[PDB]
């Protein structure tokens, strides 16, 4: 039956904010499980406007190093209406609080501004569990693969990539603001049960499935990768004269996307070209 | 369309995760109650994004909480410019008499009210049908409306189809499996549809169905279109990509046998040549 | 008379006062709690911003009314 990710544990979620076990350590959260009702929100909110920016919450709860992610609500915009639209969180009928924001990015990449690193400072330092998402909508729909952003900034006065497609003008904001925040790796969750039986509604497309058009959707995708692969295995190259295992890593992810395309591709050209011929 | 009523995948969605939310609250399933907003244009109904609206359920009798859907109102509309109250959902089996009180209470708000059912208890393979939503039907006496279904359609955005996807299975059970069932139910829907074409084809051979002169005319023309891009250049592109793909595996077995190589050097240093 | 106010992430903390306090007096208070400056601080309550100058007449709650805490950057 699996599940055991709903039923909002009030005695636990206490303890746990009242041990601050993240004080201690910095590098304490490390996994981000979004749901999948928050990133249907997120990404129609993020594609909702277009080249325009887009900001609101997400409602979730942490447990041990993974930080759940249940919910999400848009927000009108700085004004007053903002903050008016916040008092939705303690106004539903809802136990999983609030636990971070997400904003979107129309073509910058997937990094943290400087004012977003700032804002999410100032959130870690008076809301102990805090997250940012900074999801893109424009990569997503063009590459068809949702990028996630969950960003989570340092302290003040501590000292202890991925993305890199910002041709000329914002990658200098980058660099600056580039040891500022650590990203966190998002292993989604679903449900089962009722959602895993309502995904037949995906079953129910069959055709973008069936021509799908990849190697060419997402080439500039797989280029980015490579280039990010060669610098991550030069770098491995330097310390060995382990790095070299995540390199490896990445080179077999990306390795398998570009052989599962072709396996589609191969096994559309004997579906429909290898017949009546 | 004959009805005009287009639901979103973000609905069920929606639907789903407040049952089972509900659920795991409340330890046994819970009937819910909610309320599709969307895009009206005289005849189109779209449903969208939907919201709580909890009400009450005492006992055996829902009682109007609608005050609390009023205040909701205003704050949806912050964030939906252009939406506006359509209907409600609800999750069980068949329309109850309970259902049409709740309807009635609906009917005060808005003229043009839906009745969403979604049954999360189902066992059987085709989705839940959605809304059972009326044109209310009056009789002499009590008006004792009833619930003509009509049928809906899942029309849907790029950005809810993307989303869609990758909850779906899509890339334990290995990266090849998942990968290759996803495709396996596409060619096994797309035979099912192309079988029963070819079945309806030889009934009409056989005599069991009326010859219908367009039907056979446009399964000659699917048959004729069977054939796609058969050309030289397609091949050459083709043979481009498979090759471009090979040299991408090639790189990248490199990879993987490096880093089995180092590590086997690793454990050699400090087995042999102990410095 | 002793009012808790909560954070969005649901931290509670309780601060007394008197029925002629001020809404400054209030930030000052939650300053003096954890170290909120009040330019960077924003109470909320019944959904309504509270306005920087009125002492609390029409909030007389006499059992603990529950504020709203969010954080907001300086001017905006
Ligand atoms: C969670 C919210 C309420 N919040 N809390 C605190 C904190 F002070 F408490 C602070 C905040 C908060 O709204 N921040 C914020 C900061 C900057 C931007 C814009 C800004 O730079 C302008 C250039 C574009 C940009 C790219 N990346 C961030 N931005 C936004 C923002 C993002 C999308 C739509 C609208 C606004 C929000
Ligand atoms: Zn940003």
């Amino acid at each position: 039956s699996i599940d055991e990710i709903y039923k909002y544990d009030k005695k636990q979620q206490q303890e746990i904010l009242a041990a601050k076990p993240w004080t201690k350590d910095h590098h304490y959260f490390k996994y981000c499980k979004i749901s999948a009702l928050a990133l249907l929100k997120m990404v129609m909110h993020a594609r909702s406007g277009g080249n325009l920016e887009v900001m609101g919450l997400m409602l979730g709860k942490v447990d041990g190093e993974t930080m759940i992610i249940m919910d999400s609500f848009a927000l009108p915009v700085a004004y007053e209406y903002m903050a008016a639209y916040i008092e939705n969180a303690k106004q539903v009928g809802r136990l999983e609080n609030a636990i971070g924001w997400y904003h979107s990015h129309p073509g910058y990449g997937c990094w943290l501004s400087g004012i977003d690193v700032s804002t999410q400072m100032l959130n870690q330092q008076f809301q102990e569990p805090f997250v940012a998402v900074v999801i893109d909508p424009t990569r997503t729909i063009s590459a068809g693969k949702v990028n996630l952003g969950a960003f989570r900034t340092y302290p003040k006065g501590y000292k202890p990539s991925e993305y890199q497609t910002i041709p000329l003008n914002k990658i200098e904001d980058f660099g600056v603001h580039c040891k500022q925040y650590y990203a966190l790796e998002v292993s989604y969750f679903k449900s089962s049960l009722d959602r895993k039986l309502l995904e037949l509604l995906w079953n129910k497309y069959w055709v973008n499935t069936l021509s799908s058009s990849s190697l060419l959707t997402n080439a500039d995708y797989t280029t980015g990768q490579v280039f990010d692969l060669s610098e991550k295995l030069e770098q491995s190259e330097a310390q060995l004269g382990d790095k070299l295992a995540k390199a490896t890593r990445d080179s077999c992810k990306t390795t398998i996307e570009a052989i599962h395309g072709l396996m589609s591709q191969v096994i559309k050209d004997k579906l429909f070209n290898q017949i009546n011929i | 369309g004959s009805v005009s009523v287009a639901l979103h995948p973000l609905v069920i969605l929606n639907i789903s995760d407040h049952w089972i939310r509900m659920r795991s609250q409340e330890g046994r399933p819970v009937q819910v109650i909610g309320a599709l907003i969307g895009k009206q244009e005289g005849r189109n109904i779209e449903v969208m994004n939907s919201f709580e609206l909890l009400s009450h359920t005492v006992e055996e009798k829902i009682i109007i909480d609608k005050e609390y859907y009023y205040t909701k109102e205003e704050q949806f509309k912050q964030v939906f410019k252009e939406l506006e109250f359509l209907g409600w959902y609800t999750t069980g089996g068949p329309p109850d008499p309970s259902d049409i009180h709740v309807h009635k209470q609906v009917c005060e708000i808005i003229e043009s009210p839906l009745f969403l059912k979604l049954n999360p208890m189902t066992k059987h393979t085709d989705l839940p049908v959605s809304v059972f939503e009326s044109v209310i039907d009056i009789i002499n006496g009590e008006a004792t409306m009833l619930f003509a279904e009509l049928t809906y359609t899942l029309a849907t955005e790029e950005a809810e189809r993307i989303g869609v996807d990758h909850v779906a299975r899509m890339t334990e059970n290995s990266t090849v499996a998942e990968h290759l069932i996803a495709q396996h139910s596409a060619i096994k829907m797309l035979h099912s549809r192309v079988k029963l074409i070819l079945e309806y084809v030889k009934a009409s051979e056989a005599g069991e169905v009326p010859f219908n002169h367009e039907i056979l005319r446009e399964a000659y023309a699917l048959c004729h279109c069977l054939p796609v891009l058969s050309t030289d250049k397609f091949k050459t592109d083709f043979y481009d990509q498979c090759n471009d793909v090979g040299l991408m595996a090639y790189l990248g077995t490199i990879t993987k046998t490096c880093n089995t190589m180092n590590q086997f050097v690793n454990k050699f240093n400090v087995l042999y040549d102990r410095q | 008379m002793l009012i808790k106010v909560k954070t969005l992430t649901g931290k509670e903390i309780e601060i007394d006062i008197e029925p002629t306090d001020k809404v400054e007096r209030i930030k000052e208070r939650v300053e003096e709690k954890e170290g909120i400056p009040p330019q960077q601080q924003r109470l909320i309550y019944s959904g309504k911003q509270m306005n920087d100058e009125k002492t609390a007449a029409d909030y007389k709650i006499l059992g603990g009314s529950v504020l709203h805490l969010v954080l907001a950057l300086r001017g905006g």
